């Protein structure tokens, strides 16, 4: 198989999510911790009515210190060496040691209102195949 | 040797959406087919799963439709996310049959990837030279500053004082929409007399001869390669050159492959296999190709001198006319039967620089080309052995007294020939003269460049001759000059000069804008209108790369190519077909049609503001938001049977499209021409072909014979299979440039050791225009004292060694140049790794 | 079995024509074959070694014609068909069997 | 998973070889068709004690067509549409329509002189994956 092989998973139902509170979340497997987020604002690979909610990797890409959110800012946080992703702006780091901008997920929106996500477009922390 | 070391593909998968695409590159225009997916899905190898329905965990066989190579494929944006992309020959499309070029092969990998670092060279963003270098600014301020700029300069010196170098082929860097949008720019909105074409230094036709005769260049299909007796191919080394025409229509032809189809469609007449007179005074690897599949016995390379193709065409003419083997009904129902005076300054000259060629009956032609077979042996260097059996291969009937069939097929060995005019004219007369127009198995035709895609307003203002723009620009003439998608530094004539003042003319506009402030943009405006005023040039370059002649430029702007937009063109059978967007433009580029719309709404603002009101309303009519809008203003309002063609009606009739012009639309179908001229009723006032009374009178341009006569080597000039055109996309492409990193001259082996040169040695070309260098290539085929240097290329430009010379239509005679050779250094470490064996396939 | 000397022929089927028009390519037409003689077709150019090899007077019965499609080269040394041969001898019958027909 | 796993595969022993005589050759399985060749000279890829075996597929890239080797130029030759390659230079496309050079094998001459193929550089023409 050329590409890796990515699961369709159920992570939660559009009606789960509060406006700029993350849910915990895990994909492609229970090991990587992601969060989905609804920013009430059309943004870079975000899925929904409002086309605001977006799934990231929440382990920092840099050496994987899991990352705080601040509401205030709507940013991702890493208190290892304090690098900044902006979740509005696809994960792009603001600032930052990693080199690479978040991790995000493919996500799909069904028609009952579940959310899939197929895919992940950046190497997640801590794996050398985003599918172990 | 380049090796890619990708050792497996990505599956295009059974849901995988499809798009038609031409062929970006040559005539032939190949059907093609981009499949692109998600990034993070992928195609299975059991059938229910991949585009084929075929099971991929078993080796494929020859001409598997169930393959791609690597070339074929690579990662790209559409609708602003990275897709898997492949882009695969059409086994269903008629032209090529699922052949693809080693050009169009590569369409994919020569696309634009973040994701595989593919064409980062690509333009992403407008540029202007300002603090003392290139700078990336937006549209709004890049086109204002054009706009101001030429405005100003139009205002005080005229229109005249705009100079303009622009496209007018189709394909990508081409096609109807942006030679409508630009044509539209410069001829509706504006007079632009001071234009030249990206191959040619005056707004000219390459083939006024034939056209002038009343018969189109474009009138046969590719059908007729294989319905043919002989073929007649006069400077096109077509193997290389209109790859998939030659191997999928005239081999089956040479082969016999095509008798089944010959007796089914032409009974009632004698057909043996297909035989080939190949007119190039080089043995070229299409030579080679020819006596392989149809054996020498078939195959007459009429190694004629340097540009006396004329000669030769006149002694078949005479030869063909004293055996009447001619089509008399044809000659009198079809050809023009009144007699007319000669020119005065004829033979040597023409009527006028207009017309040097005299138009006339069958009879008046012949008496005028008279030519012996001993004196065309003389000039042409041939045996009349040859010419009296080319005469028989193209004149003497088949068996029941049945007229031989021959297609007539020419390229740029004619075309950048001696005497264009005349040459052509000779050529048409023996297709005419028999009855070889508008029937199956037949045509005198352009076997092609560029596809065609040209829709423009009347050029009557332009003039005939046109403007020598180059002549212009090297004479201190003309204030602002505007590029689109060529560059004179690697591909004009007399290049070296050229290039000598461009420089120092934009060095003068440079040094001013460098020297004044750009945040006070009037202030800027005024500087650069000094710098012009003591003989400056402010260049504008509308492109896709950073080209050579954009190092000269003050402001870049990036195009869009075909495939990041919707395209329209037709191939060397006139089949227009849509290449339907796949993918997206790099960054902020934009397709040339729009930055024409662009470029005119801004000419609107800045003309109003400086208080003319006028002047500015003749910007309007380019609200274009699309290249289909574009389409629709120039193609289906002004094109021959135009109304009948738009993008969803060309979108479902796939590679195969239709022959142009349309004739109507009935059920989802556009009905086309498969043939030009099948009433015998040709493109003149009254229906009439005219003859050509079309004298040799020696090599006609200036100062050419005496370059023969004072240079030791003929510098012949052309393509290479493996470079496309000036290695714009090649220069980034380490397969092509692995295999030439130097452009090579051809040089006989003996020429050679003569002249203390080895295989790689790096060689000075110069003569009285300039000076170049190439990789000196041994070629056993070569004859002594003629060498072949591959044209227009980044590392090496045989242009420099070309003459300013012309003919009186400013025809740039680009095949006939003479000049010495001298070693520069030893072959360079980096030409070690080249193979320097023939490119001659051997059984 | 014929059924799956069709499958075998896919390795010819770029050289060899077979069928209703099959006109000469890169190799001759294959139509009839069993009881027709060598360098046999009109049109074809055959090399200065299968043409000394129908000097001499040969056909193609079914056990000359097993030992050209298992090694053609050195077993008919400077023919124009180098090619590896179809090793398996079970699918040099099978495309005989295919063959059989036309 | 992420490379293609090759077979360390046996073909030949260096006494097999006449120089400038293919050995008709199948790697890295039955259906890929190519040739070891002894070169009497020392190029690129070449293995053995005079570093001039080398091995190819011999399936043109183009279209599949079947190559032929000239002993005299040592090239070789597609019938198909009159590409040529050197096997002396890697098996550089001399002329062709190809877009990819020969693809060569990775060889390795054991102790007893058995020649082994360990890979391929570029796509065997007709699979998708050089491993199928
Ligand atoms: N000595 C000699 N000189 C010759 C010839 C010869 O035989 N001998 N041949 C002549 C002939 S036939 C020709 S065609 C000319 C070619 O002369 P040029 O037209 O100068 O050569 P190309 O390489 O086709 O140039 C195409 C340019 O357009 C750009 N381009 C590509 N796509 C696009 C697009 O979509 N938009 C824009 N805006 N730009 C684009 C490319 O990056 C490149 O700079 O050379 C001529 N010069
Ligand atoms: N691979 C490849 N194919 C291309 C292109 C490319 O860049 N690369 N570009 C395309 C374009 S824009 C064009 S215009 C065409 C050009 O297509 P061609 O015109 O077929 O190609 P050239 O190599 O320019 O020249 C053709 C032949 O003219 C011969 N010749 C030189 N002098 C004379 C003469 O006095 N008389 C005669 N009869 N022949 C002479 C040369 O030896 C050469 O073999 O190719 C098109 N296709
Ligand atoms: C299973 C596959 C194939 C079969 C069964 C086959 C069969 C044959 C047969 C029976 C002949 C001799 C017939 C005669 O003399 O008229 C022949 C000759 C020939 N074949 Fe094939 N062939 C196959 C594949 C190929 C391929 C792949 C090529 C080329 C790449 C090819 C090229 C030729 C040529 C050139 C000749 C003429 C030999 C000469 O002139 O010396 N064949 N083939
Ligand atoms: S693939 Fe492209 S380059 Fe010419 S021969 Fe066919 S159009
Ligand atoms: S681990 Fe997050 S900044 Fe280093
Ligand atoms: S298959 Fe070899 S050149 Fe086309
Ligand atoms: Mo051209
Ligand atoms: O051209």
């Amino acid at each position: 198989a050329a590409g890796v092989e990515y699961p369709a998973n159920r992570l939660a139902n559009i009606s789960e999510l509060t406006l700029n509170e993350p849910l915990d979340v895990a994909y492609p497997d229970e090991d990587a911790a992601g969060v989905l987020l609804k920013l009430g604002t059309r943004v870079e690979g975000g899925v929904g009515p409002d086309g605001d909610i977006v799934g990231f990797s929440t382990i920092c890409p840099h050496k994987g210190f899991p990352l705080s959110y601040s509401a205030d800012n709507k940013t991702f946080n890493c208190p290892g060496h304090f690098s900044v992703f902006d979740p509005e702006k696809g994960g792009q780091q603001v600032w930052g040691q990693a080199t690479q901008n978040l991790p995000q997920y493919v996500l799909r929106v069904a028609d009952n209102g579940d959310i899939f996500a197929e895919g992940v477009d950046e190497l997640i922390y801590g794996r050398l195949s985003n599918v172990l | 040797a380049f090796k890619r070391h990708i050792d497996r593909l990505p599956i295009i998968p059974a849901d995988a959406k499809k798009h038609n695409v031409t062929c970006h590159f040559c005539i032939v225009g190949c059907g093609y087919h981009a499949y692109t997916w998600p990034i993070n899905k992928q195609g299975g190898t059991d059938p229910q799963n991949n585009i084929f329905g075929v099971d991929l965990s078993e080796q494929q066989q020859a001409e598997s439709d169930a393959w791609y190579s690597p070339s074929m494929y690579n990662v790209v944006k559409q609708d602003g996310r990275d897709v898997h992309v492949v882009i695969k020959p059409d086994h269903e499309c008629v032209v090529n049959s699922g052949l693809g070029s080693v050009r169009g092969a590569r369409m994919a990998e020569t696309s634009f990837s973040e994701a595989r670092n593919t064409q980062q060279q690509r333009l992403t963003d407008p540029l202007v030279w300002r603090y003392g270098q290139m700078q990336p600014t937006s549209w709004d301020d890049a086109l204002d500053l054009v706009a101001r700029v030429t405005a100003k300069i139009v205002k005080e010196k005229g229109e005249d004082a705009l100079i303009v170098s622009a496209f007018d082929h189709g394909g990508a860097g081409g096609g109807y929409e942006n030679t409508w949008g630009t044509g539209k720019l410069y001829f509706e909105a504006m007079k632009v007399k001071n234009i030249r074409i990206h191959n040619r230094p005056a707004y000219n036709s390459e083939v006024h001869g034939t056209r002038d005769m009343g018969v189109g260049e474009l009138n046969n299909c590719y059908e007729d390669a294989e319905l043919a007796d002989t073929i007649v191919a006069v400077g096109t080394n077509a193997l290389e050159t209109q790859t998939n025409y030659f191997l999928n229509h005239w081999i089956p032809n040479l082969r016999g492959e095509s008798l089944g189809k010959k007796k089914e469609l032409m009974p009632e007449e004698p057909h043996e296999a297909g035989r080939i007179i190949i007119v190039d005074p080089r043995r070229t690897v299409t030579v080679n190709a020819c006596e392989q599949t149809a054996g020498a016995d078939n195959v007459l390379h009429l190694a004629i001198n340097s540009g006396t193709d004329l000669a030769l065409f006149n002694a078949l003419f005479t030869y063909i006319a004293d055996k009447g083997w001619v089509d008399r009904d044809f000659i009198d129902k079809s050809t023009l039967r009144e007699g007319t005076a000669r020119p005065p300054l004829y033979p040597a000259r023409g009527v006028s620089e207009a017309n040097p060629g005299h138009l006339s009956s069958f009879e008046d032609a012949v008496e005028g080309c008279r030519m012996s077979i001993e004196e065309a042996a003389e000039i042409t260097g041939l045996d009349a052995a040859q010419i009296i059996k080319a005469a028989e291969w193209i004149g003497m009937p088949k068996e029941g007294g049945k007229r031989r069939r021959v297609m007539f097929g020419y390229e740029k060995g004619l075309i950048w020939g001696n005497d264009n005019y005349r040459t052509n004219g000779a050529l048409v007369n023996l297709a005419l003269a028999t009855g070889n127009i508008g029937r199956p198995g037949g045509g005198v035709v352009r076997l092609g460049g560029h596809q065609e895609g040209y829709v423009r307003p009347s050029d009557a203002h332009v003039g005939r001759p046109a403007a020598y723009v180059d002549q212009l620009l090297i004479g201190g003439q003309g204030g602002v000059h505007h590029i689109w998608g060529c560059d004179h530094y690697k591909t004009t004539l007399n290049a070296h000069e050229f290039k000598r003042v461009y420089k120092k003319r934009t060095d003068m506009v440079k040094d001013a804008m460098s020297a004044a402030p750009y945040g006070d943009r009037e202030a800027m405006v005024n500087a650069i209108v000094d710098a012009i005023n003591q003989g400056g040039l402010f260049a504008v370059n509308v492109d896709i790369i950073p080209t050579k002649i954009g190092e000269a430029c003050h402001v870049i702007l990036p195009a869009a190519t075909s495939g990041e937009m919707n395209l329209t063109s037709m191939n060397g059978e006139r089949r227009m077909r849509l290449t339907e967007r796949y993918m997206d433009p790099p960054g902020q580029s934009m397709p040339d049609c729009l930055i024409a719309a662009r470029l005119a709404n801004t000419m609107e603002r800045v003309l109003t503001e400086m208080g003319d009101v006028g002047y500015a309303a003749q910007f309007k009519g380019f609200d274009w938001q699309t290249e289909e809008d574009a389409f629709m203003d120039g193609y289906n309002k002004n094109a021959h049977g135009g109304e009948f063609v738009t993008y969803e009606r060309l979108s479902a009739m796939g590679t195969n499209g239709f022959q142009e012009p349309a004739t109507g639309f009935t059920d989802g179908k556009i009905e086309g021409t498969q043939r030009l001229y099948t009433d015998g009723v040709f493109s003149t006032d009254d229906g009439k072909a005219r003859f050509m009374d079309a004298p040799w009178r020696g090599l006609q341009a200036p100062g050419k014979q005496q370059q023969k006569d004072s240079h030791k080597y003929l510098i012949n000039n052309g393509r290479a299979n493996v470079v496309w055109q000036s290695a714009y996309l090649d220069q980034e492409n380490d397969f092509v440039m692995d295999r030439f990193p130097y452009p090579f001259i051809e040089m006989n082996p003996e020429d050679m050791a003569e002249a203390g040169l080895k295989e790689g040695d790096l060689v000075e070309i110069y003569n009285d225009a300039g000076a170049t260098q190439a990789m000196a290539y041994p070629t056993p085929t070569a004859r002594r004292g003629e060498t072949f240097m591959l044209f227009g290329f980044p590392t090496g430009v045989q242009g420099n060694v070309t003459s300013a010379g012309t003919n009186e239509l400013i025809i740039p005679n680009y095949k006939q140049t003479w000049g010495n050779i001298r070693k520069i250094s030893d072959a360079p470490r980096n030409v070690a790794h080249l193979s320097f064996k023939s490119k001659e396939y051997q059984s | 079995n014929a059924e799956k000397g069709a499958v075998v022929f896919k390795k010819c089927a770029a050289c060899h024509a077979v069928g209703d028009g099959a006109a000469n390519k890169v190799g001759p037409e294959l139509n009839g074959l069993i009881g027709r003689k060598v360098a046999g077709v009109e049109g074809f150019n055959y090399s200065p070694a299968f043409k000394a090899k129908a000097e001499e007077g040969w056909v193609w019965d079914e056990v000359h014609l097993t030992e050209y499609l298992a090694n053609p080269k050195a077993y008919i040394k400077g023919t124009k068909m180098a090619f590896a041969g179809l090793k398996k001898p079970e699918d040099v019958a099978d495309v005989i069997a295919y063959l059989k027909t036309f």
